[PDB]
RNA sequence: CAAGUCUGGGCUAAGUGGUAAAGGAUGUGGCGCCGCGAAGACAGCCAGGAGGUUGGCUUAGAAGCAGCCAUCCUUUAAAGA
């Protein structure tokens, strides 16, 4: 569930970063792990 | 040589093979896989059915030892109702049922195991599992 | 390929049978396909060279068939009617079945359904034949329609047209009918299979075998390890060998046996109109 | 789909959407509803994709009130075909919905479903809309 | 329950709007003033209160008038009571509507379906001295299918309804299950 | 490029400004209602965190933890069927 237009919450361990600008959302299973775009 | 041991099985009445999880476990205990089919059912010759729960502790010289308790109370509530299964979906089907004092029987069966040192709650853990299995008490 | 290595491959194992006797070679007796009984995957390959090149023959290599079975679901009665009515030797012959689902495995029965005698009593047996006839390519795939009870309830005749052979085919026809009106399932073979393995390998070994169409049905263990039982369709269950010694490493062993017959997941059933 | 089983006219003039709702502002039957923030033309099949997955959802649920009802032909030329030539056929048809048009309502059902199906069905849906309960809706006649 | 209101002078009833205060209006057969209330106070109050159960409002002339919200207007895109009409209630019996308290869990209610509260308030009326309230109607013996409707309810010392009696109360109606196909 | 790098208060941190949609987001400021509060609250440590009982039904097996329901009792400082 990397890149996409509508990233959200898969599980609560998955978490809203931020970092540069760029919406990501990391949890403890790598398949969670997003990126907007 | 193998090694120790607080084995907590679940084996039933009467059904007393080696054959595990009676045989992985208890290999390693030296376990007189014979000397259980008869000192249990020298004691439940009486029931015949229901679970006997047990646990089984192995020691240094390959020696064994095991306490058990009593059967499920869902079992004794079972047959003070000519049931077998609960009711499937407890609440809505009664399909038999257990007077004030059947009830004060059976806890009387269980009440050196539960906690509590009385009836009023005792009864009542056997009250609560009236419900449990869908078994209103006759009141 | 082509029925001209067909033949190459007949001395292929002419003389690589006695060669090497830990095989057997077997001609599907029903569907000329033969396979080639190995012993593990390696075994029958390392043949596919020699039989492919010390023998050059070259041929296909895919997996057999299953031999799957017609029946129906709900039970139907149409007309035997077949008469043909112009001038002589007239041809007539009619009857009426009674045709019902059986369970699978109930075999083949038929009825004698005629009170006084409406059907003379010379032709029942034609029209049995060609009842019996008519139920061997199914409705759908062409396969073994079976699984049924037969109800002759009723038909007539003509003095001089009827004829031994006007039954058959009216038989034939209330058969080749009943199946197409009562609603088609293509039943298939399920098998028994118990594969003996350490309870340590086992918790996939498990699940490898659900997500194989089948369905477990016990585990009463065995020696040091394990076995476990339940069925499963022949089609997911090709090469499982090297399936069972995948998740054992080693440690793991197989048996299979035919039981019955059952209904396909009509996802299935669509599946297969080729 | 749904639709119109009988007309008095084949085809019918476009017209234009201005605010308002002229009524159906309102609750009046079930618990919850679902309302149009923005004015467009849905298509039945909009309304039914939503329906749908609105009942699919909520497997053994309530029932469902389409308080909306489509009766407006739905025109469109044939193909690579020019102007003139008179106007151009049926397609489907649609219900003009405004703002404040109360669409859809349940009743019967939990909290959660009815504001997670609706949640849904507005994703069928081309415009946005709100999801309102039963306060003040009382008298509306 | 109460409620701040006070005189409105007659300007601009929109300039009030936005002034933050929800413009009004009571009356009676004798005296009607225009009047405006705040909204949070009329939210947090009618929020509950409604129509049900009265409002007396207190104007800074003392008085402190028992009514009920007759009728409220709205701002359709966006719903916000933009105007509401208290009714002075007096001495004199007057119709209003009674809340129905549905009381017995009829059969749909193990079998299926839902309850359809076809008419949860209806048009009584009495004297303003006996305020009534849920007015309980009798279910149990119901199930998936026909209703009960016109009066058959329990009337209070006094109060005497004034619908037709006819009008379908309520009625229980068949769910909706997924898998469900007719189609074909 | 002619006339305020004018004055007071506020927002914006992308060069947004310097052109687009549904739909996403602990952006960032601002108004609000409504809770816990020193017989110790938020984060917080070490602790305990149990027994009836593997609840009943179903299943291959369901033991808090597929899934139906059901949610009583208990010994307590406290522990959900």
């Amino acid at each position: 569930m990397k890149v996409r237009a509508s990233v959200k919450r898969i599980c609560d361990k998955c978490k809203v970063i931020r970092r540069h600008g760029r919406v990501y959302v990391i949890c403890e299973n790598p398949k969670h792990k997003q990126r907007q775009g | 040589k193998k090694v120790v041991a607080v084995v907590k099985l679940q084996l039933p009445a009467g059904k007393a093979t080696p054959a595990p999880p009676v045989g992985p476990a208890l290999g390693q205990h030296g376990a007189n896989i014979m000397e259980f089919v008869k000192a249990f059912n020298a004691a439940t010759a009486n029931m015949g059915d229901a679970i006997v729960p047990v646990e089984i502790t192995i020691y240094a010289d390959r020696s064994f030892t095991f306490v058990t308790k009593t059967p499920p109370a869902s079992y004794l509530i079972r047959k003070a109702a000519g049931l077998e299964k609960g009711a499937h979906k407890p609440g809505r089907e009664k399909v038999g049922r257990i007077t004030w004092e059947q009830v004060l029987e059976i806890a009387k069966q269980k009440m050196p195991d539960l906690n509590t040192t009385d009836l009023e709650a005792a009864a009542r853990m056997i009250a609560g599992s009236a419900r449990s299995m869908g078994v209103e008490v006759v009141g | 390929k082509t029925k001209a290595d067909q033949e190459k491959l007949s001395q292929a194992l002419a003389r690589l049978a006695e060669e090497d006797p830990t095989f057997r070679v077997s001609t599907h007796p029903e569907t000329g396909q033969t396979i080639i009984s190995g012993m593990g995957e390696l075994h029958l390959e390392i043949i596919v060279d020699r039989l492919k090149r010390e023998f050059k023959v070259d041929a296909n290599v895919g997996k057999p068939q299953v031999a799957y079975r017609e029946t129906i679901t709900k039970p139907v009665d149409v007309e035997g009617k077949f008469i043909r009515q112009t001038g002589g030797r007239g041809q007539y012959g009619h009857v009426k079945i009674k045709v019902e689902p059986l369970p699978r495995g109930s075999g083949f029965e038929f009825v004698n359904a005629i009170v006084g005698g409406v059907i003379p009593k010379e032709y029942i047996p034609a029209v049995q034949k060609g009842i019996e006839e008519a139920m061997q390519s199914g409705p759908l795939i062409g396969f073994p329609v079976v699984d049924i009870k037969v109800t002759l309830y009723d038909g007539s005749y003509h003095e001089v047209d009827s004829s031994e052979m006007a039954f058959k085919i009216a038989g034939s026809m209330a058969i080749k009918e009943a199946v197409q009106k009562g609603d088609p399932v293509i039943l298939e073979p399920i098998m028994r299979v118990e594969v003996t393995t350490p309870e340590e390998y086992m918790g996939d070994v498990i699940g490898d075998l659900n997500a194989r169409r089948g369905q477990i049905l016990g585990m009463e263990p065995r020696g040091n390890a394990q076995v476990i039982r339940a069925f499963v369709p022949l089609a997911e269950m090709f090469g499982y060998a090297t399936d069972l010694r995948s998740k054992t490493q080693g440690r793991g062993s197989f048996v299979m046996f035919f039981d019955h017959y059952q209904e396909v997941p009509k996802q299935v059933q669509e599946k297969l109109i080729k | 789909m749904l639709m119109p089983r009988r007309m008095k006219y084949r085809k019918q003039q476009r017209g234009r959407l201005k605010g308002a709702t002229k009524g159906g502002d309102y609750v009046a039957f079930g618990d919850y509803g679902l309302v149009a923030l923005e004015p467009a033309w849905i298509t039945a099949q909009q309304i039914e994709a939503a329906r749908v997955a609105m009942v699919r959802h909520f497997r053994r649920g309530g029932k469902i009130f389409i308080r909306i009802f489509p009766d407006k032909p739905y025109t469109k030329k044939p193909l690579e075909v020019r102007m003139g030539k008179g106007k151009g056929n049926v397609e489907g048809y649609v219900a003009v919905v405004k703002p404040g048009r109360v669409m859809f309502e349940v009743a019967g059902v939990t909290e959660e479903q009815a504001m997670e199906a609706l949640r849904i069905a507005g994703h069928k849906l081309p415009i946005k809309t709100k999801i309102v309960r039963r306060d003040a809706y009382d008298e509306a006649q | 329950y109460r409620l701040k209101a006070y005189y409105r002078e007659g300007e601009k009833p929109s300039a009030l709007r936005r002034a933050g205060k929800l413009p009004g209006v009571m009356y009676n057969r004798h005296l009607n003033r225009k009047v405006y209330v705040d909204l949070v106070e009329f939210d947090k109050v009618f929020r509950q209160a409604s129509i049900h159960h009265v409002i007396v409002l207190e104007l800074p002339d003392g008085q402190s008038l028992p009514t009920l919200v007759r009728q409220v207007n709205l701002d359709k895109r966006r719903r916000r009571p933009e105007h509401v009409d208290f009714f002075v209630l007096s001495d004199e019996p007057v119709e209003m509507y009674v809340p129905l308290r549905f009381v017995g869990t009829p059969a749909g209610v193990r079998a299926g379906g839902v309850l359809q509260e076809i008419h949860r308030d209806i048009l009584v009326k009495v004297s303003p001295r006996n305020i009534p309230e849920f007015i309980e109607v009798d279910v149990s013996g119901l199930e998936i299918g026909d209703s009960l409707h016109a009066s058959d309810l329990k009337l209070p010392p006094g109060v005497e309804l004034a619908v037709s009696p006819e009008e379908t109360i309520a009625a229980v109606v068949p769910p909706e299950d997924v898998e469900k196909l007719a189609e074909e």
